[PDB]
């Protein structure tokens, strides 16, 4: 309603007037039209809540029944943001509350850069969120759209031996290949980490070396 | 002989089209190749759009730089998923579909 | 048949002469790091018993004839290596191997001792060696002999590896960045870039960034080199994480073997801004418009 497309609720949270917010979302009941109002950056009150690390306000917005699946200008659902920022509380609220099978959908959705929640969590090093997302039902072998990479590939790409270990501990398939036909192991050539190359040399012999010609 | 899209710098785009994309692929010939965007419709027909580019945008036979076609409805408010594929002109053979996401224009 | 697992390092090899310090070293693998030095390795596919391997030097280009140069070293004779496949594995690692040269005037002499012992791996007309040779390029021919069903010797057609060049004559390969899908990104690094180029070797190429007292490599896997004609890499983090204004830096293809560079492509590092900062810039720029609404 304001200038940047923001409503009073948006401001209620943006300036961290929890009190006001707690109330606005209380005085104004179950009205989606306003609870799912998106601004010019296509953010909803829920998005702003988690971006500004206010779990409860988000927990409230959800309680009042807002939509957990609306995407921001980057194609992100609030959970995506929660995982991208590493806020473990927000993650909890956004996954504990809507226990609805909508979770499966969210965990399945990628943003405009082709990234799922697990992917965003893995891109930064939030192993705790990564492992939580997996026990919640996110598919560790989910492939990214641009090249068909799995969290495991990204792990090699990010040279993060701890992420690698976690993913293998979660049953990640070391022989899943990218669209170029490559295994995580095969992305190690040219990269410095020998630790990673050790953690992975338990994948098909036919998926270890590059090719010539 | 086989057509394959092995990589794209981006797989989502604005419905308004015109956005530039880098695509890596198996061997193709600059004058016998096209990038077809398509979406199955209710009535069984199909909406299709073609990536815009010139054979000189086909790089050393293994990548194509091109711009996205405009989606059939630049008003949608929710993203619309479609398919993208390489298609050879001489035999109309095509690569396996890749999934492409068209998001609303935020105006 | 036989394949090649650890190709010979085809870049950065000094063809030793009649006397280059008595000896020298061993021709390294296609991935022989200065850390864990490996060597060429073939794999006899479909046979793990007694046999023999012939390491000969043929010519790079299509004519493929016994090259003037002479493979010297352990278990080597008239310009070739002759040893037997130990009856166990098929992961034969030809350790030490060397390369001597045949001066511009000892061709017809080298070609003679090349037919008297006749190396002809392809058996091409021995009467076509009246031609000239490229003394700076040589391929390694692999000739293995195994037992057939009965127990007799078995052919096994020859197999050539990536040509090995000398560190004398310069490198013709042109280094050129033709297109880049993005020329600006966060000073924090990590942005993915598609760069289209002319032919490069995935194992002998790097995306070299340079700026004011700064230089860094753009990281990528060798598998990210698509058909030696495109590279997908990520931008390295800039020298300054708290950039306040754009910084123009250069980006260019660099070939480690001879240190050569392509002309530069400009790249601008930008100050980093996430949604948080953005939201904050929006917060402090809204006290008034909001306090107004509050009442």
């Amino acid at each position: 309603l304001t200038e940047d497309g923001d409503s009073f609720l948006h401001l209620a949270i943006i300036h961290e007037e929890k009190a006001l917010t707690m109330e606005v979302i209380r005085q104004v009941k179950g009205d989606l039209a306003f609870l799912n109002f998106q601004n010019n950056l296509q953010q909803t009150p829920l998005h702003l809540a988690v971006i500004t690390n206010q779990p409860e306000i988000a927990e409230a917005l959800l309680g009042a029944g807002c939509d957990p699946e609306l995407r921001d200008f980057r194609g992100n659902t609030p959970l995506h943001l929660a995982c991208e920022q590493g806020c473990l509380a927000s993650v909890g609220v956004l996954t504990q509350s809507c226990t609805t099978p909508h979770l499966h959908s969210i965990l399945k959705a990628t943003n405009y850069n082709g990234h799922t929640c697990l992917h965003l969590a893995s891109i930064h090093g939030y192993l705790g969120i990564v492992e939580l997302l997996v026990s919640l039902g996110a598919d560790v072998n989910a492939q990214e759209p641009c090249n068909g990479r799995t969290a495991l590939h990204l792990a090699v790409d990010l040279q993060n031996p701890d992420l690698v270990s976690l993913l293998l501990k979660c049953g990640a398939d070391v022989n899943r290949v990218t669209y170029q036909g490559y295994s995580p192991y095969q992305l190690t050539w040219g990269r410095p980490s020998t630790r990673i190359q050790q953690q992975l040399g338990q994948l098909t012999l036919e998926n270890l070396q590059m090719l010539p010609e | 002989s086989n057509l394959k899209i092995v990589r794209m710098d981006r797989t989502a785009g604005c419905v308004t089209g015109g956005e530039e994309i880098y695509l890596l692929c198996d061997k193709v010939q600059k004058d016998d190749i096209q990038i077809r965007f398509y979406e199955e419709e209710e009535n069984g027909g199909v909406w299709e759009g073609f990536g815009d580019f010139s054979p000189t945008d086909v790089h050393r036979q293994f990548a194509i730089v091109f711009k996205t076609p405009k989606y059939k409805d630049i008003n949608i408010t929710k993203p619309a998923s479609v398919f993208v594929q390489l298609r050879r002109k001489s035999d109309l053979e095509t690569s396996e579909p890749k999934p492409f996401l068209y998001y609303p224009e935020i105006k | 048949y036989v394949e090649i697992i650890e190709q010979p390092k085809q870049r950065g090899m000094r063809f030793r002469y009649k006397c280059e310090g008595r000896s020298a070293g061993s021709i390294p693998g296609e991935r022989s790091t200065d850390t864990t030095k490996t060597h060429p390795t073939i794999k006899i596919n479909g046979y793990t018993g007694p046999g023999t391997v012939r390491i000969s030097l043929v010519t790079k280009d299509p004519p493929h004839r016994p090259h003037p140069h002479e493979l010297v070293g352990k278990d080597c004779r008239d310009g070739f290596y002759e040893a037997e496949l130990c009856p166990d594995r098929c992961i034969h690692s030809f350790q030490n191997l060397g390369i001597q040269c045949v001066k511009k005037r000892d061709l017809e002499q080298a070609i003679s001792q090349r037919i008297q012992t006749n190396n002809n791996p392809f058996q091409v007309p021995i009467e076509e060696q009246r031609g000239d040779y490229d003394l700076n390029a040589v391929r390694l021919c692999f000739q293995v002999t195994v037992r057939d069903p009965s127990g007799r010797p078995l052919r096994l057609p020859p197999v050539l590896p990536h040509p090995i060049f000398d560190n004398r004559a310069p490198n013709t390969a042109e280094l050129k960045i033709c297109r880049v899908n993005r020329n600006s990104g966060s000073c924090l690094g990590g942005d993915e870039i598609f760069l289209l180029c002319d032919k490069v070797q995935k194992e002998d190429i790097e995306v070299y960034f340079t700026g004011p007292g700064w230089e860094a490599r753009g990281s990528f896997s060798q598998a990210d080199v698509h058909r030696q004609v495109a590279i997908v890499f990520r931008t390295p983090p800039y020298a300054d994480p708290s950039l306040q204004a754009p910084v123009r830096v250069s980006m260019q293809l660099r070939r480690p073997s001879d240190r050569e560079l392509s002309e530069p492509m400009e790249f601008q590092y930008l100050p980093d801004t996430d949604d948080r900062h953005r939201i904050e810039e929006k917060r402090k720029r809204t006290y008034e418009t909001f306090k107004s609404i509050m009442k």
